[PDB]
């Protein structure tokens, strides 16, 4: 794990890229500023008391490496995607509707792309019977 | 098509009213079903019953059997009883284990009489009742009896430390009953205290308030210490009743403070995208990466902005679940205090360049 | 006129104190009548209290004839119960039909001597005390029994659920104790296991804490099972009366939550105008539609305006039937700060115009 | 249903008036400037969090059919007017004094005016007996 | 001076830990004068106790009536218990009517053989400890046994609808019962069903889960009948423990929400200056008039607007009295909002008038 | 080192799994010995089980004497219990008592016949499973059965209120039925009311819902009063158990509310600082002195500065350590609408400057 | 009670000085403006929301004579004076002292002014005993 | 104790610095001024909500003396030092290793200067044995 926590501790120290160790929200904000994803107050402050765990309100090394440590194929992770995407399938019965999800991917949410929803759907078909059960997506998405 | 989904709710999830009548006449034959072989049980109609009954319990195990039949051939609408594989998981559920068990045990023998199993395998059938609530069976972390007997899981604790404080003084309890009324025999000639059995039995008798009225000493000390005991120790045996019934209050309270079913769609919906969002950032030749367009080198600043967003979207899904709180209002009332700061101080600034 | 209304308040609708006192002699009255009645069933006063008690008995019937026939008569003044229809309408009240069926049951027979019946007679009388309660019987969803009762129907599919799980383990654990102890008879000669209904009452003693003191099985088997059957079973037996109290408690906390009782007459005033606003949507030549102002092909767009208008208005007044609650004060900041920032937006362009 | 869907379709499409299927505060507000009703910022919040259903702040053609396909006899809302009607009476026997109503309908609420609620009382009257019964007019409004 | 206050606090108000210890020792010298007056009536020590006690229990009245006279004597200290008035005045207050009764009690007769009545009268010394709690005595709307007894008050109606619903089910179950067994006689020719009162006795024994032994049918038909009797009124007789245990639960929730003790001086001082405001309005001829300053015919709406002004104190003095509460936080974010838009519409209109 | 650690995790302070396991297998053998010493106390077993269970006792006695070795040598990593001073402090904790007195309980005889206070010596035993609960021991305000015992503790003073009406009730309705009953002798020849002790034990016995079968008087005032009795006493009776279980459901409640455990560091952090400033205000030569740089005669000054720095330090700990709460959602408000009003009040005077 | 009614109705009209038959918080403050006591707004939606009972925010001259029918010596007046006059008897017993009496009521409520508190002092004293009784004060504060 | 009442007394004069016996948000606000400390309007509302007993909102000399009468080593405190020293030692045994100590002290707080941070390790050092005991530290602590 030693190249894992020193490609963490590189990326944390460009983020910062100042020498004091800490992630701010102003650098935070220039970072998106100079890669232009338009970010909101509200999401900054947002997400700093999601990431920092000290209560201190600043980042750290060892919070960044803590945060990072953890894994993606929780069981905890897969009931919760489970409950998820319950809510989208009317039915219920793990058979989800191809139109209600193109509709749904277009005009809810961040108004993703349409080539990158055509994606979605390309690959989250289940030989493209329309009615796509979405039992296979999450596997595959569990399994990175 | 929509007729294997309309004959799955049919049986196993009801919907409408006509469903509900249904599952109601098979909660009545089952009422039915146990009261006969219940009566059945009685001297008097125990081979006139068991003689004429004989067409109606085969002709209810049939039906039994066919009804078990069109339930596995409907589990092929949900996607996880999908196929040869899908029937096993179908099978593999407990509510289908259960129903499996009792129809062979009802088909174990054939045309031989009847017997005191039979009675057994007819008592059986009086848990079907209580499978259609459990026909969900999503999953084993709360599920009917787990659901609503996890106010029993949220206090289990404790009440295991109130039990074992009540074990603890019923045991102690009949010791010191033994010991000082070894002696002692009451009326008609019987010896109380003969065995250290009878003594945990009495215990139990006293701690449940039961009262039989053969084991009871005389004399004032024992007495007193039973009084004693009986004013110490029978609070805490009652405990659990009260505390289920004071926490499912208390989640009936929440019940009205939960929050809207519909609002948490675009919270799922950017929890979804972020997670694809991480897919993605695994794959450098996607589309997705021109979507912010060049920028050749900061894949991996991409790929870790895309992960904090995710964090992010989880967090506030995970608040979304969460019902409206005292949290929620305190942040709520913290971001729009610190956007109100955020717009004065750009006010400001904005009328010391203009005036300055 | 108004003594109409006087005496109506009088007989069903309690007001003041002289009525309130008028109830209570009520009360006591039909104390007295359900006491005399309870010690006629006595054998050496059976003879002695009837030949006396005629006299009164026969007048307290005339007066309950005689307060029935003017409690019908005052009836006019409610709306529901005016003229011969509303009397009809009135008849068909729940207090109204026992009274009827009370008074009828005491003049079957007359001139006849006194028998059984006589005392279940005038027990029915017993529950006219409750009627003062139910005298409003403004409808059927919840009332007196039903209205403090909906504590059972708010907890019903869980009180449901418990009691089912009691009666299923009472039946499997009398049949084995019947199975296992079918060879035990205790002392005295007595087969304590000699019928499944003995099982059944015995189980039944065992959960609800009797302890009669004729059937225990001295084995040690027998004991332990016993044992375990009271530390599990009883706890569920006893949750309903817990529950219906903590949820109880929980409407008596929710009672000092409650909104003031005056402050949902401008919402009410607002969803009768703009009921009203939908009703004459209907109607192009009402007067109403000159209000706004010429416009001639929006009827359609005025008659939906006044329809969306009419549902915030049900919106308005649902909500204020809500006590004040977290819902209500997170839509309260809500709606301030949205206002504070439409507010901050306007100010910000007008003075970009201002210096700009 | 055919021509009820199709009415309401191009009510939503002549509210809309941008092409975009979607009704807007802004459109809204601008609706009621052409028209002359003063709306309110705050007004416009509420008739938003009350009509959509999908949660996501706008107004769609399904969401738009389903709200229109309710009824308007519901025995719900044939109790609730019941308890409204309650409350005005201060008997509660159902005779309602004329001027109680009068002087309630003129100075409490968005003071309706004096015509439409001489209307109301000439509509609302049981033979003109002054102390009126609401139980028929209640019975005429659910009578459509 | 000082001194009677001291020992007014030492006899009635505890305080500290020396009268703590005080008060221990007293209810320990009551627990010691009530053991040996209930050992006293043994057959065996009947006469040797009395004999011995003599000494110790005219000395033990001795003191009795001279701690009630230093009581007495100490009251002066209290404003309403001043001279003679104010002696005969905490004559009638419950607590000195029930000693007086005490002492009088003891001293019926002098240098008489002990009989009953001796314990009797020590009997009434056993509630004097309870007297202690109640030693305050400030009135009668709540005070110990209804200061915590409120939780009875404040499910008062409710209570008396389940008691009367158990009463009636008791008795119409007593009277099925009856009915149906009158020919029913179970084993050792004992006639279970004899009388009413014996059948109103089991069914307050079946309610009461005490099981006897001596009167149960053993048809079928009444096992089942006391089976639903069981299951249906034993959790309505059981509420009101329950009941009782939420509610109280529920106020030492409200006991941490209660607002602090010292918040609430300036609102009784504004209460109090606005009482006098409205004392002085009364008087034209009094200095305050001069106060806001001429104005002479204006003396009516000073008495007016003090009087409103006084009003207002007082709703501010019921809000303050109120703990902490969502309807607090509701008209603080109202006022704190409505202050915030009058400040913006001042703003907007000065600067309007800047730059227009 | 770290050695020390681990094995002082195992043995007191468990962890992970494997550590669960073992005190699981502790709970287990405990288990076992408390059963085999309870089953040598039969007459049929009483020898043989004794000869063959020696060397078992032996090895089970050295096993606990080898824990109890390595417990109070691993306790050395603990810093109160260091040293010989630090094993004395350790040995007087309650649980090492408990430990060392069923140590020295079972060695106190060698090679000599077993008797009944071999089975009173492993009854002792029964009590170290409880031990792992309260192997903590940080202090003794509450700690196992003070911690969870707290709900008793916080109902204590209205709980003995509700005991002593109890036991006045028993007693003076003992007193009752004896003085009425006292000619009262029912069936089978057995004089019901001969001793007072037997007129509390029959109290006890209605008050605990026993129902013995032996002490009922038959009288029909003696059934109206035991009614009476039984429908005002029993609920008081059965108070503690629904109050402890309504009060725990409130602290789980407050569970939930509790504030996260990792908010509280900052706050301890200013407050150990703060605790120094004011151990440095003792000293004018420390270097903190000039942290705020002359000044020379201001050292009172700082020092009392620092105090109550302190003091404000000391207040935000304490409402840290409390959850978040309606008093914490107010103070936010209140602290957000001054900093407002602030800077609308700065906003203000600078703008009236510049224009004035 | 005709001249009670007469003279109440009589100073509502001089208070409305406009003949809309209503008062409103602009004219109230106006009110005091003319007269000089500094009002607040705070205190005058205060008094808005309690005088008014209604419901709709402004003041009728119905809702005027029922809140000045009331009497002054209700019990609940008494009791509620009894235990706001007991907690600043520190004994509590009905003796309270001269000085306490005398810093409250000048460094703490709206600084009322010396000679009045001196006044206070001159009628509430039990003949100069210094640790008066409020009990009498009261008395002739209910006895008007 | 009359030089303490005595020395309070002038304290609190020297702090008014203005005769009228209260001090107030702005005099200490100048004070802070004065010695520069930059102190925050949150924290003086905070001290005066403290501070403040008779609800008037002022310090008084009555106030001020009860509030410095109170005792260092009250058992209150003690075990209030002792859990909150508790949660600075992972592993809860009174043993607090060196570096978290030394880093949490100087990143998290207020900044603390690293020479008093360093007198802090050399006086709260238990023998310098690293993992020192914050025991005797206390002990030192509420022996003056």
């Amino acid at each position: 794990t030693e190249e894992q926590i020193a490609e963490f501790k590189e990326a944390f120290s460009l983020f910062d890229k100042d020498g004091d160790g800490t992630i701010t929200t102003k650098e935070l904000g220039t970072v998106m500023r100079s890669l232009g994803q338009n970010p909101t107050e509200a999401e900054l402050q947002d997400m700093i008391n999601e990431v920092d765990a000290d209560g201190n309100g600043t980042i750290d090394f060892p919070e960044f490496l803590t945060m990072m440590a953890r894994k993606m194929k929780d069981t905890d992770s897969e009931e919760e995607i489970r409950e998820a995407f319950r809510v989208f399938d009317k039915d219920g019965n793990g058979y989800i509707s191809a139109a209600e999800l193109r509709h749904v991917m277009t005009n809810l949410g961040e108004k993703l792309t349409d080539e990158e929803v055509d994606e979605m759907i390309r690959e989250a078909d289940i030989d493209g019977d329309g009615q796509v059960n979405y039992e296979e997506f999450v596997q595959m998405m569990t399994a990175k | 098509t929509h007729v294997q989904g309309r004959v799955y709710n049919f049986l196993e999830r009801p919907t409408g009213w006509k469903c509900f009548v249904y599952h109601f006449a098979v909660f009545l034959i089952v009422l039915v079903c146990l009261i006969f072989s219940v009566l059945s049980t009685i001297e008097q109609y125990a081979a006139l019953a068991t003689g004429t009954l004989f067409w109606m319990e085969i002709v209810l195990v049939v039906f039994f059997g066919t009804e078990y039949v069109v339930r596995l051939w409907s589990a092929g609408c949900r996607s996880k009883y999908v196929g040869l594989w899908g029937r096993l998981r179908f099978a593999r559920k407990p509510i289908s284990i259960i129903d499996l068990i009792v129809v062979v045990a009802s088909m174990v023998v054939l045309c031989v009489g009847s017997k005191g199993q039979v009675f057994a395998t007819s008592a059986i059938r009086g848990i079907r009742f209580l499978q259609i609530l459990r026909m969900l069976h999503v999953d084993r972390q709360g599920g009917t009896w787990r659901l609503l007997g996890s106010v029993v899981f949220i206090h289990r604790q404790e009440l295991i430390t109130t039990l074992y404080i009540g074990f603890l003084g019923l045991i102690f309890s009949s010791y010191f009953v033994y010991l000082a009324e070894k002696d002692a025999v009451n009326e008609s000639g019987r010896v109380e205290f003969g065995s250290y059995a009878d003594a945990l039995w009495w215990g139990v008798v006293t701690v449940t308030t039961i009262g039989y009225g053969d084991k009871v000493p005389q004399t004032w000390v024992g007495k007193t210490i039973a009084s004693c005991f009986s004013v110490f120790a029978i609070s805490f045996f009652a405990l659990p009743a009260g505390i289920l019934g004071s926490g499912f209050a208390l989640k009936v309270q929440q019940k009205q403070r939960q929050k809207h079913f519909n609002r948490q769609i675009p919270a799922a919906a950017s929890l979804i995208q972020t997670a694809w969002r991480c897919y993605a950032a695994e794959n450098p030749d996607s589309s997705t990466w021109k979507i912010y367009i060049l920028r050749e080198h900061h894949r991996a600043t991409i790929k870790v902005i895309r992960r904090m967003q995710y964090f992010v979207a989880k967090k506030k899904f995970q608040q979304a679940r969460k019902p409206y709180d005292v949290r929620d209002v305190i942040e709520q009332y913290s971001q729009g205090h610190l956007n109100l700061m955020v717009r004065i101080k750009e006010l400001q600034r904005r009328l010391d360049q203009s005036i300055g």
